[PDB]
């Protein structure tokens, strides 16, 4: 999984 | 100020020979990478700003722009595997673990969520990561005391990139860095925080699904009853990967397999095979299949739990995934068990919906339910009862489908049909 | 009967 910042 | 820049606007002050004019730049792109709608992501990577962002990375006497710049690339490295390619192909991964030391706490964070998401691309970038030393002091951020001293966000981060250190297979992660990281994720898996909780589950469901050896360096951690106890929690995000790591450790040995029956995991088996979430029910299913695929005393666990009506039930009505697992069940139950036990699968009333599934089309369920008859029909000879057991597959309507089966596309199944009818129904 | 891996199942 890969998550951005927001 | 900083909102809605251009590209071009971007590169002119990061081109420029001014800290500040770099600083406001740098920032111009972490809020443009940093949109819901479309980030022009690829218009940044073709603009030659990542080795710009890198660089940024080692400025000690600019922490704005080490943040700026750290929250810029984790943006692009949170893209597609490409995205994240570029990230490392311009340097970042040394340069992030040079920042988990920071003395600001935002930028450390920065680091960890960037290293989780290059990790987590996948089994080269994941080795490419450790190689690079990111393990040590990642785990000395969580060297403390009492876990409830550091910032949520912060161990939450910090623990979804752990978990994706444990992820991924064809490599598996390697055996030492396994080994490292087992005793900080054992006491993460004791935390109270929810997220934290889901995500240290997560992680050992990654490790524990592999070949046995992989399983038992988990088990010998002691960690089995702290996952049961996770089983039963009423949040769904928890209840999901810690159902999955119990299932990983029953596929085990014997033995590895008695450790989830001892630390009580069968007494939530009534809820989870009737839990409104169907992947928990069709998981948990699996999970029974191969606890019914142990020794004559755990199948004997699992008609002393009164779990074999809860098969009986998925089996009679689930979705088509979960039945097909119970299926399996089944067929592992009659392979294993005792006449006892196989008699006392038929009391429950497994006849009926065995028989309604063989309407199915799906070739692979008709062979497991096909081989299910048979043992039971292999019980029944043993006690002399198969004429007991044949009316009572007539009368339900089994006969007209083991017949019509005869005259099947597949090679085993119209094998099978055929020397059934013929032992037991001529 | 059998032992069914997470892959071998799903």
């Amino acid at each position: 999984r890969k998550r951005k910042f927001s | 100020g900083t909102v809605n820049w251009s590209v071009e606007d971007i590169v002119k002050g990061i081109n420029s020979n001014n800290l500040e004019s770099q600083l406001q730049a740098t920032q111009a792109a972490r809020k443009l990478l940093s949109r819901e709608k479309q980030p022009p992501i690829d218009n940044i990577i073709r603009a030659g700003l990542i080795p710009k962002f890198v660089s940024f990375l080692g400025k000690t006497d600019c922490s704005p722009i080490q943040f700026e710049s750290a929250w810029a690339l984790t943006n692009i490295a949170s893209g597609t595997s490409e995205q994240t390619k570029a990230v490392v192909d311009g340097g970042a991964i040394p340069a992030f673990i040079s920042l988990l030391a920071s003395p600001h706490a935002h930028i450390s964070e920065q680091a960890v969520w960037a290293l989780g998401n290059i990790a987590g691309d996948g089994s080269a970038f994941r080795d490419l990561v450790i190689k690079h030393g990111a393990i040590d002091p990642l785990l000395a951020l969580l060297a403390v005391p009492d876990l409830s001293t550091l910032a949520c966000g912060y161990l939450r981060n910090l623990t979804w990139t752990l978990s994706n250190l444990c992820r991924n297979k064809n490599p598996a992660p390697p055996l030492d860095a396994v080994e490292q990281i087992l005793p900080t994720l054992v006491r993460l898996l004791h935390h109270n925080d929810p997220e934290v909780l889901a995500d240290s589950c997560w992680a050992i469901s990654y490790l524990t699904d592999g070949p046995n050896e992989r399983i038992e360096m988990v088990v010998k951690k002691g960690v089995v009853p702290q996952l049961v106890k996770l089983l039963g929690a009423t949040e769904l995000p928890i209840v999901t990967p810690a159902l999955r790591a119990i299932g990983n450790i029953v596929t085990g040995t014997d033995e590895q397999t008695q450790k989830v029956i001892d630390a009580g995991a069968l007494a939530v088996f009534p809820s989870l095979l009737t839990n409104p979430k169907t992947n928990i029910q069709k998981e948990a299913t699996w999970t029974m299949s191969n606890i019914t695929a142990g020794r004559q005393d755990q199948i004997q666990q699992v008609v002393n739990h009164g779990l074999v009506p809860f098969l009986v039930g998925v089996l009679s009505k689930a979705d088509f995934k979960t039945q097909k697992e119970a299926a399996w069940a089944i067929t592992n139950y009659t392979s294993g068990g005792t006449v006892e036990q196989i008699v006392y699968l038929v009391h429950c009333g497994i006849i009926e919906p065995l028989m309604n599934l063989l309407s199915a089309k799906d070739t692979k369920i008709i062979q497991v339910i096909l081989d299910a008859i048979s043992n039971i029909f292999q019980a029944a000879e043993k006690l002399g009862e198969t004429e007991k057991l044949s009316i009572m597959i007539e009368e339900c309507g089994g006969l007209d489908k083991i017949e019509a089966l005869q005259r099947h596309e597949n090679e085993s199944v119209y094998k099978a049909s055929l020397n059934l009818i013929e032992k037991y129904f001529s």
